[PDB]
């Protein structure tokens, strides 16, 4: 998310949007958008990223010896999860609330929806990778490329200082 | 039709008519709070040795609502059964596959306990060496029914405190006729 | 010479050698139609007998069974010793391809026999039944207890005294029971489990469903005694109470993937009985329906062990297998006379629609088979064992073969015109591997697929049911219109088939192993003895061999990698 915070140089959300007023945040980092996804998808323990106990036996999932409306809560706010992490996403990567002439919220909507149809379609293709690869894709893989990409973002944005 | 009140297999039951013809809100409600219990029924599919793997081909205890069990009542294996009813909360629904778990089931010897009637109450039974995918969906919609048809205590506080069961028609009284009235058959010497 | 003849083996060189070693006096041989040579031998020279049998030249290696018998009803005993019970052992020589029974006779007051693990190791689990369903005790046992049934079990099942009967259901006992599992962890004693007494943590561990405790160094697994029993359905007691013809779905259901498989050893052993010899349609038919439940039971054990690192193939053998026969799952279709009804008019075309699409299926199982590196790289030298913890433990599966022994039951002994059908067994080399098995039961596949191939081209047209008499039931149409085979049909269906006192075995390469029905008659309408000797047994008794010094993962992949079935287990 510090990618997306040193091309636009602010916190704050609107800063964001009316920074992405000539290009989306997607295309310059790619990198950022990738690991960030990824890693929203995991904070969220979605499916890649779901069921660590799977490899083992001594270990069961936290979900079981809740019954009733407790694991419904865990199921529901799984999903506001994923679906505010979807809003996040394409509000920090794509256009925020912009668009050509649809309303700026009906557009926000359907680009949410749009990501909510990529994670079902990511859900259906991928399959579910063991815990040691889990382990050695986030961290060796994914800190230093995010490291490397503040660090061009930085060098770019330092560049075209005007 | 009228129901049986069960309140607080060596319970007694007596045969009453429904408290809902004695209010028009408690009524609607409680016809919303069966039809959510039909339509979203959670089975936890007991694993056991020859009716199991026959309907894998059609989850975690407790949040499964519904216990579905399908081979033979072995003496060993009946307290893991009680134990594993007893986990469940109510409201819970029992169907039984297979003969072995209706009755003894073709094995009336000393090691296999003569279904699971003898211990736990059963909602539905199914018979027959093993039944198809599509008998459990039937038994399925026939146990959605019973659901629907029943007046359960929407709340430990207030209210009667009192399960009503449904006298459904028995399925042989209910399709009579159309069993009756079949004249002719396939010859088996042909597919 | 008929093959179901009462022969006594005196021919047998084994039978030389015991008279060249103990005298030709202190044994006993018994002319019977098991086609084995049966040796009563007297219970102090028993250790030193099987010794012997260990130290041939070609040595019989295998112990393939290891049961008893309650002889106090048994009225026809002509050449045999006063015995009131008997323990018979059979033992199996791969390398003289032959087999040897040895019979044990014993009193009422001392039920005392010396112990046979400290010769076979895969004793252990076959005393304990004895133990269990006899009244059969063996001395120099370690955990000598109730395998079958629980420990607070009063009287012994097998015994002819014994009521066959379900009793009244007290909820006082069944709540004795549950009050035990919940205090089972708490007063679990690791004694009387035959277990070694600050790491080591007990605990149960819950294809079929049994428990199996398990001594822990923190994750790594020393020690562990697979508690079995849990789906005992009395096959064998319900044997002494149904006749020979009402015991078919009987023997159907001690193995449901297999099914008309394990119909087969019965009907086999059954017109062994009766001296029927069945014409080659029924062969055929029978080679077709075993074949094609072999190829249901291999491909769901091939697509369980691929689903955690198959629905149509399953559902067209199913159709196919209603088509012939009644139900898809429990067929019940082999007679006495061999099968029930004739085929239909139509199996030519479901056969071949189901033989021209299944070899692209298996190229496309084993394009997935040879390419999962992950699945290959946890499949290899996991419960690795070559030739010695499979000669002795039993293991008559696929793992016998992955061992690179040549002995499969279709080969060695034929049965049923098997000799007939043209296809080559595979024998893995060296290590009994878990990939190998798979591979090994993969090549059985394709070879059933070929046995298939070739019981569809050439099906002869003769009778599907036997000349004899004694064919259990007769034709049909006969029965309704002749008086002579509604008499058979009558006296078949009422009483049961009245056959000869003798006694009768048959051994079957099953779809998990070696499967094999050992029936005795009292020349009753019943069988006087029901015994099942079952692969699945022999492939439990060898888990705390292979998996002492692996991890709780890797126990229950190689239990992934055991074709067993825990109704096959307890019968
Ligand atoms: S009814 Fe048949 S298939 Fe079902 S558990 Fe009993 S024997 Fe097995």
């Amino acid at each position: 998310l510090m990618g997306v915070v040193a091309q636009a140089g602010s916190f704050n959300m609107t800063d964001i949007v009316n920074s992405q007023a000539h290009v989306w945040n997607v295309i310059p980092q790619f990198f950022g958008f990738i690991t960030f996804a990824i890693a929203g998808v995991a904070v969220c323990h979605r499916h890649p990223f779901d069921q660590p106990e799977a490899e083992q036996e001594l270990a069961d999932g936290y979900h079981i010896e809740y019954s009733g409306m407790k694991f419904g809560l865990f199921f529901v706010g799984e999903y506001i999860g994923i679906v505010t992490i979807s809003a996040l996403m394409v509000t920090l990567f794509f256009g925020g609330w912009q668009g050509p002439l649809l309303p700026p919220f009906i557009w926000f909507a359907l680009k949410t929806a749009f990501f909510m149809m990529m994670f079902i379609l990511i859900r259906a293709s991928l399959p579910r990778p063991r815990y040691d690869q889990v382990m050695s894709f986030g961290w060796k893989i994914c800190l230093p490329l995010t490291l490397i990409n503040l660090l061009v973002t930085a060098a770019v944005i330092l560049w075209q200082a005007q | 039709m009228d129901y049986t009140l069960t309140r607080i297999p060596l319970q007694k039951q007596e045969i009453v008519t429904d408290p809902l013809e004695q209010n028009v809100f408690m009524g609607k409600l409680n016809d919303m709070v069966n039809w959510g219990r039909k339509n979203s029924i959670w089975p936890y599919n007991f694993g056991l040795s020859c009716c199991y793997v026959e309907m894998v081909t059609s989850a975690s205890p407790r949040q499964a609502d519904l216990m579905v069990v399908a081979g033979t009542c072995f003496t060993k294996m009946a307290p893991v059964i009680q134990r594993l009813y007893d986990q469940m909360l109510e409201p819970k629904w029992v169907i039984s596959m297979g003969a072995c778990a209706n009755s003894g089931g073709m094995y009336d010897i000393y090691s296999v306990v003569q279904g699971v009637d003898k211990f736990i109450p059963v909602d539905v039974y199914i018979p027959g060496c093993p039944p198809r995918p599509e008998a459990y969906m039937q038994a399925l919609m026939l146990l959605q029914e019973s659901i629907g048809k029943e007046r359960r205590p929407l709340s430990w506080v207030v209210g009667d405190q009192g399960v009503y069961r449904a006298n459904m028609q028995s399925e042989r009284e209910r399709k009579r006729g159309e069993r009756i009235a079949v004249t002719n058959l396939r010859t088996p010497d042909e597919i | 010479e008929p093959a179901w003849q009462t022969r006594d083996h005196l021919d047998d060189p084994v039978i030389g050698e015991l008279r060249n070693r103990f005298g030709p006096d202190a044994f006993t041989v018994q002319a019977t139609r098991t086609g084995v040579p049966v040796v009563w031998i007297k219970r102090e020279q028993l250790l030193e007998v099987g010794d012997f049998l260990k130290k041939l030249p070609k040595p019989y290696v295998m112990l393939f069974d290891l049961h008893g018998m309650d002889e106090r009803l048994r009225t026809h005993r002509e050449g045999l010793p006063a015995a009131d019970f008997s323990v018979f052992y059979h033992l199996i020589s791969i390398d003289r391809n032959r087999d040897i029974m040895l019979k044990v006779a014993l009193a009422e007051n001392d039920l005392h026999v010396p112990t046979f693990t400290k010769l076979f190791p895969n004793a252990n689990w076959y005393e304990r039944e004895t133990w269990d369903l006899f009244g059969i005790t063996f001395d120099g046992h370690p955990n000598l207890r109730r395998i079958m049934m629980p420990q607070t079990w009063k009287g012994h099942p097998l015994r002819k005294d014994y009521p066959a009967r379900a009793t009244e259901f007290s909820p006082f006992e069944l709540t004795k029971a549950k009050q035990d599992l919940e205090m089972e962890a708490l007063t679990f004693k690791p004694e009387e489990w035959g277990m070694k007494r600050e790491d080591f943590m007990f605990l149960n561990l819950g294809h079929g469903a049994f428990r199996i405790v398990l001594q822990l160094d923190g994750e790594e697994i020393v020690d562990c005694v697979p508690d079995i029993g849990y789906h005992h359905r009395g096959a064998e007691k319900m044997g002494e109470r149904q006749s020979w013809h009402s015991y078919i779905p009987y023997t159907d259901r001690i193995e449901y993937l297999g099914g008309c498989v394990n119909e087969m050893p019965y009907v086999l052993a059954v017109e062994k009985l009766a001296g029927i010899t069945v014409p080659d349609r029924v062969n055929v038919i029978r080679v077709m329906l075993s074949e094609l439940f072999r190829i249901n039971s291999h491909l769901l054990y091939i697509s369980t062990f691929i689903q955690d690192v198959a629905f149509t193939d399953r559902q067209k053998i199913y159709d196919l297998v209603e088509a012939i026969t009644g139900f898809r799952m429990h067929p019940a279709w082999f007679r006495i006379g061999g099968v029930a009804h004739d085929l239909p008019r139509g199996w030519d075309r479901l056969l071949r629609e189901f033989l021209d699409w299944m070899p692209k299926r298996l190229a496309s199982y084993e394009k997935a088979a040879l390419q999962n590196t992950i699945l290959k790289g946890r499949s290899q030298g996991v419960a690795a064992y070559g030739a010695k913890e499979a000669l002795e433990w039993g293991t008559t599966g696929a793992g016998l073969r992955a061992t690179g022994i040549d002995f499969d039951v279709r080969k060695a002994r034929p049965y049923s015109g098997y000799e007939n059908f043209d296809f080559e067994i595979p024998v893995g080399g060296g290590v009994s591997d878990c990939y190998t098995r798979v591979m090994l039961k993969v090549e059985e596949l394709r070879q059933s697929l070929r046995i298939l191939e070739q019981c569809l081209n050439n099906m002869p047209e003769g009778p599907f049911k036997a000349d004899h008499p004694l064919t259990t039931p007769p034709p049909k149409e006969r029965t309704l219109q002749h008086i002579e085979t509604l008499i058979t049909h009558f006296l078949q269906v009422s009483w049961g088939p009245v056959m000869p006192a003798n006694e009768s075995f048959q051994m079957i390469e099953a779809t998990k192993g070696i499967n094999s029905y050992y029936l005795t008659s009292d020349g009753s309408t019943m069988s006087y003895r029901t015994r099942i000797r079952t692969p699945s047994y022999a492939h439990l008794q060898q888990i705390p061999a292979a998996i002492r010094g692996s991890l709780v993962s890797d126990l229950i992949v190689y239990l992934g990698s055991i074709d067993f079935v825990m109704s096959d287990v307890d019968r």
